[PDB]
């Protein structure tokens, strides 16, 4: 642990990607997180929403 | 059947035209919810219940 | 813009309907502005023949 200021560093911002790669996976009220799966089921009136 | 004794079919292992289904004009009413009507013979499903 | 169409065909005219005069007669855009209007004409545009 004598080099732990440069690790938390690095294991902040490598845990602040994951968490923004991890926000993808949600769909926030849709139907769906993957844009193709509704770009493919819906028309635009509704997939626009 | 009756609405409190619904049958229900299962359909399984089968290629499935809707474009029959949407130009037919016989249906009052055609209305999809999770899905567009033009989009139904692009996609592969399975659970399909009638 | 005017037509003659049948009495279930009247919510086909509107913007996002799926439908048969909407894709085959008469299509409205989806960002379409302005008034859709209908009144029955049976005394007018009808036959006993």
């Amino acid at each position: 642990s004598a080099l732990g200021k440069l690790q938390d560093v690095v294991n902040q911002n490598a845990q602040a990607l994951n968490t923004l790669v991890k926000q993808l996976s949600s769909n926030f009220g849709a139907i769906s997180s993957v844009l193709n799966d509704i770009l493919s089921r819906l028309d635009p009136p509704e997939a626009e929403v | 059947a009756s609405v409190y004794a619904w049958n229900r079919k299962r359909i399984s292992n089968c290629v499935a035209d809707y474009s029959v289904l949407y130009n037919s004009a016989s249906f009052s009413t055609f209305k999809c919810y999770g899905v567009s009507p033009t989009k139904l013979n692009d996609l592969c499903f399975t659970n399909v219940y009638a | 813009d005017s037509f003659v169409i049948r009495g279930d065909e009247v919510r086909q005219i509107a913007p996002g309907q799926t439908g048969k005069i909407a894709d085959y007669n008469y299509k409205l855009p989806d960002d379409f502005t302005g008034c859709v209007i209908a009144w029955n004409s049976n005394n007018l545009d009808s036959k006993v023949g």
